């Protein structure tokens, strides 16, 4: 018996029923997002339904097996992932309570319009009206009323169905052993692995803050010559030592700085390298786009592209008449099929996408060999982290120059070099305070420390202490501008932006040493690099078999985060900023306001 | 000039499911081994004891071909001191086995967009089979110690499942033909020569 021995045979036979089972799903789901239609639609729901279907059988035939009695690792792991559902274990009442909020939310964020007061006749959506405003107009007030309508609209609608949100996920959560919701959404990290390997969900917190108190550093530079050169467009608006209003930023909630770059270029002087003019004069298309890309990943030594990938992939938009949305993906069929759904063009950018989603399918190949409830990554943030460093390995001039889309005589300046690094620090570095500000947020207040009447009131000062981003209007507790984001409103959680970002690095600096890279961290390829090949498959094949910790170290030698990496892949323009800003204040008070 | 009927064994319709193997005895006949080209893509031509080159100079008493259907990933165990579900539950060849196994891709002609079922294999049983045994047997393997009463009843399983094969399966999940070539000599006669 050793009920281990009889749960080896029950993953026996389940290996098999759901192997295959998650293959129609994925076979329906394919035939729909390559051919919308209203009779692909069902199919891919009813097959979605006869999956989702016997999944949950399972879980109960599985449920049969004390996780208590069993030694291999690998047979716990896998019936410890057949658990773990969610609000069944809610009241039927409140069961259909929260899925009409969930649903309402969802329906209201993405219906939610928002009227130019000077115009009433103009009246915007978020996309692709909104958005416009907050990506690329520079007028203060033309900014002001899409950042207060979009939050007083749809954030205040939000204000009171969030309220019983955070109640009735809490007593789900509850229901589950876990703490509050919060503390069931850091289940995502939790591992009881071998040895020190083990990972508490109370230790991502500390992990977290830890960690961003070394990014403060290099945070507050990067946050001091934006301001400094905001002054020079909003000077009316604009406190050289008060935090930057939150209408200001770039996008409608200030997640990414991306957009500031024209306003905060270092030298504007020296344009970015796009290597797109060079692909059209060499006449490239889709297949040689993907074709460069599988010859970067046997160049470290991983496997070529399957046959059934250039045959069954979506590459390029059909010109058949059939309808499909352009959305990058990667998919992990199943039974040997791995396909990428790009409508590709000749493009930079897509170049570059390329090879990120291919590096998610080198991921899905490597752990195929791995029982299938353990195919995937090693938490929410390693196959993020893993496609991202195949972007930057592919657009440095070093990979240009050996793939000819640079001259050889190529010559890169230090400047231009700045550029890039400022450019990216307004993505990478800039999202890390607000990511990590928000997830604190909504973590305290699943757990209960903010009452409902300070969600408003805490928000601002976590806002204006940690990210160094001021309201422009005084907002009440009868707002929600946490809802007034997609992940809030839409019930996702969002650490996994900031983990990520700190995965990446980790992986990037590990895999240039291995590849004996000599210079800065951002000039670093690690093409013929077979030895760094090795290392990645270290981590890439163990899929979810082992706790992410565990898989950490197998390639970065560390079993926890760590942010060095990332300051040392910014740290020429670290030097850059701290000479930019030694006549400018660096930090901000939290006491102005625009409106004080 | 006999030819012997190696056409009905390789351009079979249809083969067997692997627990069920299929075995073509073969004597009195001229053996011709050059008519096989490569009939798919990835094909797989091993031999044991006897070297192919020069195969149709020598001669046996009784040649039989077993022939079956299996993934891609499984034609590994069609070996000799080979361990698996095929090898152990399936259809095992001896450790001094002397004779060549034959497998080729069969997708075009065995994968179904709808799924072909039709293609079996035996994934439980009690212990490993002894080399060329054929295991046909239905009953309910009883994994737990409660006797499984012939059917409905927990810790219980049909001892056969189903190969799925679908086109857009990747090469390891693809159907592959086997023939296995058995060559058998207790001298004497040795009615089976070929030139
Ligand atoms: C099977 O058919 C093909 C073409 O029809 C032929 O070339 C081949 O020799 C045949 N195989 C056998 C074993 O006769
Ligand atoms: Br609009
Ligand atoms: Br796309
Ligand atoms: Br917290
Ligand atoms: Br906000
Ligand atoms: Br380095
Ligand atoms: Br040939
Ligand atoms: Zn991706």
């Amino acid at each position: 018996s050793t009920t281990e021995d009889l749960a080896k045979t029950f993953l026996e036979k389940f290996n098999s029923e759901a192997e295959e089972l998650s293959h129609q799903s994925s076979l329906a789901s394919w035939s729909y997002n390559t051919n919308i239609t209203d009779e692909n639609v069902q199919k891919m729901n009813e097959a979605g339904a006869r999956w989702s279907a016997f999944y949950e059988e399972q879980c109960k035939l599985a449920k049969t097996y004390p996780l208590e009695e069993i030694q291999n690792l690998t047979v716990k792991r896998q019936l410890q992932a057949l658990q773990q559902s969610g609000s069944s274990v809610l009241s039927a009442d409140k069961s259909k309570r929260l899925n009409e909020i969930l649903n309402t939310m969802s329906t209201i964020y993405s219906t939610g319009k928002v009227c130019n007061p000077s115009n009433p006749q103009e009246c915007l959506l978020l996309e692709p009206g909104l958005d416009a405003i907050m990506e690329n107009s520079k007028d203060y007030n033309q900014r002001l009323w899409a950042w207060e309508g979009w939050r007083s609209e749809v954030g205040k609608q939000l204000r009171p169905l969030y309220e019983e949100y955070v109640v009735l996920k809490n007593e789900m959560a509850r229901a589950n052993n876990y703490e509050d919701y919060g503390d069931y959404w850091r289940g995502d990290y939790e591992a009881e692995g071998p040895s020190g390997y083990d990972y508490s969900r109370d230790q991502l917190i500390e992990d977290v803050e830890r960690t961003f108190a070394e990014i403060k550093p290099l945070y507050e530079h990067l946050h001091a010559y934006v301001r400094a050169k905001l002054m020079d467009t909003y000077p009316s608006h604009i406190n050289p030592t008060g935090c930057l209003p939150a209408h200001l930023l770039g996008d409608m909630w200030g997640r990414f700085w991306t957009n500031l770059y024209s306003l905060t270029v270092p030298f504007g002087q020296k344009p970015n390298i796009d290597v797109t003019d060079a692909m059209v004069d060499q006449s490239w298309d889709a297949k040689r786009i993907f074709e460069e890309a599988e010859k970067f990943f046997v160049s470290v030594g991983l496997p070529n592209m399957t046959q059934g990938f250039w045959e069954n992939s979506m590459l390029t938009e059909p010109g058949d008449g059939r309808k499909v949305v352009c959305h990058p993906t990667a998919w992990d069929l199943g039974k040997g099929d791995f396909r990428i759904k790009m409508c590709t063009k000749v493009t930079m950018d897509d170049f570059l996408t390329a090879h990120h989603e291919m590096g998610h399918i080198q991921y899905d190949m490597a752990y195929a060999v791995q029982p299938y409830l353990l195919r995937n990554g090693a938490n929410e943030g390693f196959h993020e982290a893993v496609g991202e460093i195949m972007s930057l390995s592919a657009a440095t001039p070093n990979h240009l120059k050996a793939i000819g889309l640079l001259p050889p005589d190529f010559y890169e300046d230090s400047e231009t070099e700045i550029n890039f690094l400022l450019k990216q620090a307004l993505t990478i570095v800039g999202t890390l305070p607000f990511t990590y500000m928000l997830e604190k947020w909504r973590w305290m207040v699943f757990k209960g420390e903010i009452p409902k009447e300070e969600w408003m009131k805490k928000w601002w000062e976590m806002k204006r202490e940690i990210v160094g981003v001021v309201e422009p209007v005084p907002h009440d507790e009868t707002y929600c501008d946490p809802a007034a984001l997609f992940h809030v409103a839409n019930d996702y959680s969002f650490i996994r932006y900031y983990t990520r970002t700190i995965y990446q690095f980790q992986f990037q600096e590990a895999l240039c040493q291995t590849a004996k890279h000599e210079g800065p961290l951002h000039k670093c390829d690690i093409s013929n690099s077979t030895e760094a090949g090795q290392k990645l498959l270290q981590m890439l094949s163990l899929g979810k078999s082992e706790p992410w910790t565990l898989a950490l170290e197998r390639i970065v030698g560390v079993k926890n985060m760590d942010v060095r990496p990332l300051l040392n892949y910014f740290e020429p323009l670290f030097t850059w900023l701290k000479d930019q800003n030694k006549n400018s204040f660096v930090g901000w008070s939290t006491n102005w306001s625009p409106y004080a | 000039t006999n030819l012997c009927p190696f056409d009905e064994v390789f351009n079979a319709t249809r083969f067997a499911s692997v627990y069920a193997w299929n075995r073509k005895r073969i004597s009195n006949c001229v053996a011709d081994y050059s008519v096989l080209y490569n009939l798919a893509p990835f094909f797989t031509f091993k031999c044991y004891g006897v070297s192919p080159t020069k195969l149709n100079d020598l001669c046996f008493t009784n040649v039989y071909a077993d022939s079956f259907v299996i993934r891609g990933d499984e034609v590994r165990q069609i070996a000799p001191g080979q361990t698996g579900n095929i090898a152990d539950y399936n259809y095992k060849l001896p450790d001094d086995f002397t004779g060549c196994v034959i497998a080729w891709n069969s997708n075009k002609l065995d994968s179904k967009v709808s799924g072909n079922y039709n293609y079996l294999y035996r994934l439980f049983r009690k212990s490993n089979l002894k080399p060329f045994e054929r295991d046909i047997s239905t009953e309910i393997y009883q994994a737990g110690n409660k006797p499984c009463n012939g059917v409905a009843g927990f810790n219980c399983y049909f001892p056969l499942r189903s190969y799925s094969f679908r086109p857009t399966y990747g090469v390891g999940h693809q159907p592959y033909r086997v023939v296995v070539l058995s060559f058998e000599l207790l001298h004497a006669p040795a009615t089976v020569c070929g030139p």
